[PDB]
């Protein structure tokens, strides 16, 4: 059994049959997943060409956009000592890697870069989603526009003395035009102060009641001075046809924060086209655990 | 339970005294033992039954089912689920409750399976203990000096107890006081040989001695006392019954192949298992995703619910023969027909209807014919002579059967006769021409009669002479043609007595040959005038010893009868030998006669010759001609009983034709062992207890029901319940039916296992978003393909199975490696990449190009990447990207469905086409339906995200598999016509299943 079902000498055979068996299986089975192959991959071809390089048929999974933020927190949370510099280094990094792409010496020369209203303005058209006109241009966006969190003059941002930085973001959506609450009689307390139009309102609050006043004073930094998103950086026309795009930013600083206490802050965008999801906490709006302990 | 001392020698107390005895165990010989005392002893030694020896205990059972082969990997995949959570709930917070429930599940999986299982074989076992009918029965006690019938196990050692012919010994005695008694040893000397039991001692050895009853045997005649010496389990039958009953009885050819193919499923699970986990840890994954990845491709391998579609194929199939008269009684018995290739029926009320007719008589040296029509029409047979008013004589009063009360108004051949059909037909003719039986026996008075015995084989009484001038005595028998010939010196010929010399002897001998030549029955009738000078009007001439003169008989003539045959029994003979049946005609009835049914049933073929029929055919003498040039043979009972076993093997090993006559039954078991030997399996066809030992260990024991008495249908394997044979036949075709659908529905089953372990491995290999999870899994095995599976068991035949000779067990098997090559192979590997085209459409669309998917996992499985860029530039959050991959997971479900439908259809037929066989099977179709419905149930129901993670379908994304399953139902056409054309070529020896 177990050794001659394995190597008889009498009809030359091996594992069972001769080599012409085994050699008229293994040819059947070599042509068989050759023509398998052969068919997958012209059906994938077919594919290639069914679709369009300039727009996303289906854009209904995207419709909310989320909002992420420069650090990368494993559970959403943010601790480290004020003391050991080992501490906040995987914060810095990240930082650092997300600004790293605005650097002055990448935006430069007239393409394809454009100079554009240093004060919030309105949405700009560069044409359909085509390729008639070349590559398009967007708007420049400066470092230094982010004033004490720029990474320029404190390399570290802020984690250096008990005052953390955070970079806000709107994830980048094709042909998504930002719109913002009106003046109507009907808007939260926060939003009736600077009622920019132009201006998609960033503002950050705590989770529970309590947390209130243990948390102190929430400085936002943006385009203009103004705590959101300016509209003129609106739309993206996608990769295609708008590489070399910057998405603006706001830099929001935590000064006078308790120590050795974690605090709960939920960051909250508003607007029309924004709604937010029970299910993704990341959708519109954004939850941080700091915890400053020194 | 010490076996040394069982297998000794047995030993005894015979060589002793009747003082002696009953010193020994406290008795009076005339007023037995006291109740107070009876009952002293009864708690002192302990009942007269088998003792429960190792049985098993209700839980006992119920917890061996629930380990075995499947529930080990169920078990080890809960546990997994546990080491998941226990690891989750130490190192992250909220943790997700999904694998606690999930391994919940499984442990009621592997628990619900054993429900069923145990459920169905409690229902057997329940119709199985159904069978005892008539009435029970207890031992006769003598206490205090009184008769009296208790329950058998309340007999105690040393008590008196008496027996009567026709009673079970209840116990181990020694006989004080007997009255010709005899007994039939056949369970310890093996044979039916009627010893005496005496009250006196003959042999040193206590099973030779005759002061010694034994339990397992029964009284045959007479009546006896005795003393009991030995009760329970220490009885002769209680050594036999403990020790052999530990035997084992074995594990039927179904459940060895269910065995050869878990062993294959295992090594390719582990294969992959322990290959892949080494692997993981080689790429640097942690411990909680390998565990993961091991539970994924433990439920991917493992088919969790082939097993329970085969226990109810089996269950169907088990319907449809309790529906076509053939009743089984073990589940695994179906098959066992068909696997057959040796028979060992019986002529009698199988071949034959058992209606019976008288056909011809003999009588002054000259054959009678009488009228065997229903309105008798016909001609009369010369009523004119004084040897037939004998002849109605002897049969009309040496027979005890009567007409049923209330036939007044009926014919005479339509009547109802409680009785024997041989003394029914006897009973008919002579109320036919002979007028009013009930008269003619009043006119006689019968004073002492001897019964038939199976051993004597003949009848006799003797009744008074209504001769007003003859104050005699008549004496009257019937019996064997050869044993009534042997016990007379007369003849009675035209009334006129004369001597026996050698002329009528031959022309006896011709006429014996000539009825039986005519397919019928003979019977020899003779009587005697018994001296009233020797044997007064006085004397009683009780059934002791011999009264009467068993020889010097005067022999007036032979009487035939014409049982006739079925209808379909010269087809179901000619059935077996188209498939290759060795069947053995075993009959009670007279060679002379059998060579006539056998001619006449095909048994003996058309052609074929004896070695008798050559010598004259050659008027040559018989032991010149050579035993090679004869196909078939006669073995006569006497020849029978003097001869060895190798002599045997070689009479069943060099004939294809053997017909017994003049058998006993007993001899019937020694033929079935023989039968067996040589290598094949073997069915028997038995009505009584001496065909007990023979269907017990035959493969396959077929007992009749109407005329079958509850011993010999309870210990049987199989019930007809018409008493035919063509029902046999029926039994086999069903068997390799349901054998050929089994075949067909495993390669279904297997075939989905490729396109649920492909995903995991490019998961690995490639490193791409997991295209099909767990819970899908289960929803196909254990959903979808449920019911075409059972659909596919209502196949019907495509060719003649009953045409085919008998699979070979140690070659042909169930599953092989032609269907590993093709459903593993071919089959599963297109409906795999349909999967994988559906999946790559789908995420294709929403905006990840197949370019940008190799080397995404790593950050598609990273819950802190709320930006993760596609082909186009788009950010992706975590949940957005994880909906994507669940309605991957809904849609590649759906392709599965989609290549399920061809491969239902191309594994409906193995050999013929679709155009042919048709597609009749209403449940096939009605499977199909339902197997769309519930994906679309399942992806459309509101609330489905929440439950089983499965969202809708875009109505452009269900027409990508399409194409595939057109390209398996060509490829499977083509492939089942070269079969056809080139038999015996490559596509055949290589996936002809
Ligand atoms: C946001 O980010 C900024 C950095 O971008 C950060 O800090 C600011 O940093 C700059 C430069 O570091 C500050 O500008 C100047 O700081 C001078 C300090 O240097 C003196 O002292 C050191 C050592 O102590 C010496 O080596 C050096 O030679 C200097 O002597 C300061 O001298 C400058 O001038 C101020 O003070 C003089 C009087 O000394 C006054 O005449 C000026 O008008 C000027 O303003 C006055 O400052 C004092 C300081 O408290 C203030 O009390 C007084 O009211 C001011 N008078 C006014 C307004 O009329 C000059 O300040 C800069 O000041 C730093 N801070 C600010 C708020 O501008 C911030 O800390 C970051 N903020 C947050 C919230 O994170
Ligand atoms: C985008 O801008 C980044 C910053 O640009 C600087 O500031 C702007 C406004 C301009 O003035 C520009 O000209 C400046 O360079 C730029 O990153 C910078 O790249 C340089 C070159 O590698 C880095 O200089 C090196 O510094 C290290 C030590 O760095 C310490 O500080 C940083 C934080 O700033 C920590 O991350 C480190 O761990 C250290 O703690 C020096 O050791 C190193 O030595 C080398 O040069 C010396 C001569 O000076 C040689 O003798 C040695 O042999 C070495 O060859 C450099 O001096 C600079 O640190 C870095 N800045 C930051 C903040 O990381 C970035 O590359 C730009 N990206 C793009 C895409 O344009
Ligand atoms: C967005 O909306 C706010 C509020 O608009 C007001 O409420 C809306 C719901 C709706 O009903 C509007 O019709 C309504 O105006 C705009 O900001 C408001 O602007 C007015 C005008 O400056 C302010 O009213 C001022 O109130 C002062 C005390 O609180 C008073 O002293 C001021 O005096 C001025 O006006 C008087 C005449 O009434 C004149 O005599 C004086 O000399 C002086 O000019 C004046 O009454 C409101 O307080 C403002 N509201 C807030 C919350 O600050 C805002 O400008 C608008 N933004 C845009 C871009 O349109
Ligand atoms: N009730 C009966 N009374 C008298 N003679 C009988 C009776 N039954 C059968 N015989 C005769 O005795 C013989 C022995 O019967 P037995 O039952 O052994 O076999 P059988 O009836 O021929 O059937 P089978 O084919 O099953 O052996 C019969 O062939 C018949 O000649
Ligand atoms: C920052 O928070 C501190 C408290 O941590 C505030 O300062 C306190 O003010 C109270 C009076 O309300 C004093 O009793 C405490 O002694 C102060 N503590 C310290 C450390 O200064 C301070 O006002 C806050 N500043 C801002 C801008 O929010
Ligand atoms: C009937 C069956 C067996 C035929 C299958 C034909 C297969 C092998 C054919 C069909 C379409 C073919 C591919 C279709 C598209 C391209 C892209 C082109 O820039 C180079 C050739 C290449 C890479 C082809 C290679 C061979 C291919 C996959
Ligand atoms: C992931 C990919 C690359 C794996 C491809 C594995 C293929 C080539 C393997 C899977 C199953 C295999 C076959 C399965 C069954 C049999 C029958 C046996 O009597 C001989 C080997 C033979 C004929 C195998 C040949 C090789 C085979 C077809
Ligand atoms: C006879 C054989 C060779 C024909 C096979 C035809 C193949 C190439 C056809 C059949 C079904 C087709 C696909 C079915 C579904 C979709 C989704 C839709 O939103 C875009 C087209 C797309 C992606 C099709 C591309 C081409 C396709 C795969
Ligand atoms: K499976
Ligand atoms: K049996
Ligand atoms: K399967």
């Amino acid at each position: 059994g177990w050794k001659k079902f394995l190597w008889d000498s009498e009809k030359k055979e091996f594992l069972g049959r001769t080599g012409s068996s085994w050699f008229k299986i293994f040819l059947f089975y070599l042509i068989f997943y050759g023509c398998l192959a052969g068919i997958f991959i012209g059906t994938i071809q077919v594919l290639l060409l069914t679709l369009s390089d300039f727009e996303p048929k289906y854009q209904d999974r995207v419709a909310p956009p989320g909002l992420s933020h420069a650090p990368y927190a494993i559970k959403t949370e943010i601790s480290f000592s004020i003391s050991n510099p080992k501490s906040y280094e995987s914060f810095v990094k990240s930082m650092h890697k997300l600004m790293d792409l605005y650097n002055e010496s990448s935006q430069a020369g007239n393409s394809p870069f454009e100079d554009c209203s240093d004060t919030p303005a309105d949405y700009i058209k560069r044409g359909d989603l085509d390729d008639s006109q070349g590559q398009k241009k967007a708007c420049r966006f400066s470092r230094m526009w982010l004033k004490n969190c720029s990474g320029l003059d404190d390399t570290t941002y802020g984690y250096a003395e008990g005052k953390p930085c955070v970079v806000a973001k709107l994830n980048r959506i094709i042909g998504f035009y930002p719109k913002p609450l009106k003046n109507t009689t009907d808007l939260p307390e926060e939003l009736q102060a600077n009622y920019n139009q132009y201006v998609l309102p960033l503002r950050c609050a705590a989770k529970r009641e309590e947390d209130r006043e243990k948390i102190g004073s929430i400085e936002y930094f943006g385009l203009g001075g103004y705590a959101g998103f300016p509209l003129q950086y609106y739309p993206y026309y996608g990769k295609r046809l708008q590489k070399k795009y910057l998405q603006p930013l706001l830099a929001i600083q935590f000064t006078n924060l308790t120590q050795n206490m974690e605090l709960r802050i939920e960051c909250k965008v508003y607007g029309e086209n924004i709604d937010y999801s029970e299910k993704d906490r990341f959708r519109g709006r954004f939850e941080v655990k700091i915890e400053v302990k020194s | 339970d010490l076996d040394e001392l069982k297998k000794e020698v047995s030993m005894d107390d015979h060589k002793l005294s009747l003082d002696e005895l009953h010193n020994k165990y406290g008795t009076d010989l005339t007023r037995g033992l006291t109740n107070a005392r009876a009952k002293e002893i009864l708690a002192r030694d302990g009942p007269n039954s088998l003792t429960p020896p190792p049985t098993t205990p209700e839980w006992i059972k119920f917890c061996r089912q629930l380990f075995g082969g499947f529930s080990i990997l169920l078990w080890i995949g809960a546990i997994l689920c546990f080491l998941a959570y226990g690891i989750q709930a130490a190192t992250e917070d909220e943790p997700a409750n999904d694998n606690l429930y999930l391994g919940v599940v499984l442990s009621t999986v592997v628990i619900v399976t054993g429900c069923f299982s145990y459920y169905q074989e409690a229902k057997s076992s329940r119709i199985m203990d159904s069978f005892k009918n008539m009435v029970p029965q207890q031992a006769l006690v003598i206490r205090d000096g009184e008769k009296s019938t208790i329950n058998a196990e309340f007999v105690v050692a040393g008590d008196l107890v008496e027996v009567k012919g026709g009673d079970r010994i209840p116990a181990d005695l020694r006989i004080i006081s007997a009255h010709g008694c005899k007994v039939d040893n056949s369970s310890l000397t093996g044979e039916s040989e009627p010893q005496t039991r005496s009250p006196e001692f003959s042999s040193e050895n206590p099973l030779e001695t005759r002061n010694i009853a034994f339990f397992s045997t029964n009284c045959v005649e007479g009546t006896a006392r005795g003393v009991v010496v030995y009760t329970g389990d220490r009885t002769v039958m209680g050594r036999i019954a403990t020790l052999a009953s530990g035997l084992e009885v074995g594990r039927t050819p179904i459940a060895i192949e269910i065995e050869h193919f878990i062993h294959i499923i295992t090594g390719v699970a582990v294969f992959l298992g322990v290959s892949f986990f080494i692997l993981s840890l080689i790429l640097g994954y942690s411990w909680l995703e390998a565990v993961i990845f091991l539970i994924g491709i433990i439920v991917a391998n493992v088919p969790e619910g082939l097993l329970a579609t085969v226990t109810v194929c089996l269950t169907l199939t088990a319907k449809r023969m309790a529906r076509k008269n053939c009743l089984v009684k073990n589940l695994e018995a179906v098959e066992t027909l068909g696997s057959t290739s040796t028979i060992c029926s019986d002529k009698t009320g199988t071949l034959t209807q058992n209606r019976m007719t008288v056909a011809h008589m003999w009588f002054d040296n000259q054959i009678h014919e009488a009228d065997t029509t229903e309105n008798q029409s016909g001609a009369a047979f010369d009523k004119t002579s004084a040897t037939w008013s004998a002849l109605s004589r002897i049969a009309a009063l040496c027979n005890r059967a009567v007409f049923q009360a209330g036939q007044d108004n009926v014919p005479i051949l339509k009547r109802s006769v409680a009785g024997d059909a041989s003394e029914s037909a006897l009973l008919k003719c002579i109320e036919l021409c002979c007028g009013s039986v009930q008269g003619m026996r009043d006119r006689n008075p019968k004073i002492v009669e001897i019964p038939f015995n199976s051993t004597n084989k003949y009848q006799l009484s003797i009744h008074e002479n209504e001769k007003s001038s003859e104050s005699r005595y008549l004496l009257v028998m019937k019996g064997a043609p050869e044993r009534i010939l042997d016990r007379c010196s007369t003849i009675l010929l035209n009334g006129a007595e004369e001597p026996l010399k050698e002329d009528m002897k031959e022309a006896f001998q011709n006429a014996y040959l000539e009825l039986g030549g005519l397919g019928e029955r003979v019977l020899g009738f003779c009587h005697f005038a018994l001296p009233e000078d020797k044997y007064n009007e006085g004397y009683p001439f009780d059934a002791d010893e011999p009264n009467f003169p068993t020889t010097d008989l005067c022999f007036v003539g032979l009487m035939a009868m014409i049982d006739p045959p079925r209808a379909a029994v010269p087809d179901a003979v000619g059935k077996c030998r188209s498939a290759g049946i060795k069947v053995i005609m075993v009959t009670g009835d007279h060679p002379i006669t059998a060579k006539a049914i056998a001619k006449g049933v095909g048994i003996i073929s058309e052609g074929n010759e004896t070695i008798e029929d050559i010598a004259a055919r050659l008027n040559i003498p018989i032991g010149q001609v050579n035993p090679r040039d004869a196909k078939a043979c006669v073995v006569h009972g006497s020849d029978l009983k003097d001869l060895s076993t190798e002599v045997l093997d070689d009479i069943l090993h060099y004939h294809t034709e053997i017909v017994f006559a003049r058998t006993s039954p007993q001899q019937k078991l020694i033929i079935v062992e023989g039968c067996q030997r040589q290598g094949a399996i073997v069915a028997v066809t038995g009505d009584g207890v001496n065909d007990s030992p023979a269907l017990k260990k035959a493969d396959i024991g077929v007992a009749m029901g109407i005329s079958g008495s509850d011993v010999s249908k309870q210990a049987a394997d199989m019930i007809l319940l018409d008493d035919n044979f063509a029902s046999i036949v029926t039994g086999v075709e069903e068997g390799r039916l349901i054998f050929d659908n089994l075949k067909k529905s495993i390669a279904y089953t297997l075939t989905s296992n490729i396109p649920e372990i492909t995903p995991f491995l490019v998961f690995i290999i490639g490193n791409v978003p997991l295209p099909l999870g767990t819970v899908t899994i289960l929803c196909i095995d254990l959903g979808t393909d449920m019911v075409p599976a059972i659909s596919l068991a209502y196949e019907q035949a495509e060719s003649d199975i009953m045409k085919r000779q008998p699979r070979n067990p140690k070659t042909d098997k169930l599953v092989n490696e032609r269907l590993i090559s093709m459903a593993y192979g071919q089959i599963g590997m297109i409906q795999a990449l349909g999967g994988f085209f559906s999946y790559f459409v789908i995420l294709a669309e929403n905006g990840f190009l197949p370019m940008d998917l190799i080397g995404k996992r790593v950050r598609w499985d990273d819950r802190w990447i709320s930006d993760v860029e596609d082909s186009f530039g788009q950010q992706w959050t975590y949940e957005q990207r994880k909906i994507v991959e669940f309605t991957c997971h809904t849609s590649f479900f759906i392709s599965i469905v989609v290549v399920q439908w061809a491969d239902l259809i191309i594994c409906k037929t193995r050999r013929n086409s679709i155009f042919q066989q048709g597609m009749k099977n209403k449940i096939l179709i009605f499977g199909l339906f339902e197997e769309t419905a519930l994906a679309a149930f399942l992806s459309y129901c509101p609330g489905t995200d929440v439950a089983l993670r499965m969202y809708p379908l875009k109505p452009s994304w269900w027409f990508c598999a399409f194409p595939y399953s057109l390209i398996i139902f060509l490829y499977d056409e083509m492939r089942r016509f070269i079969i056809r054309r080139s038999p015996g070529g490559w596509v055949e020896q290589e996936t002809y299943y």
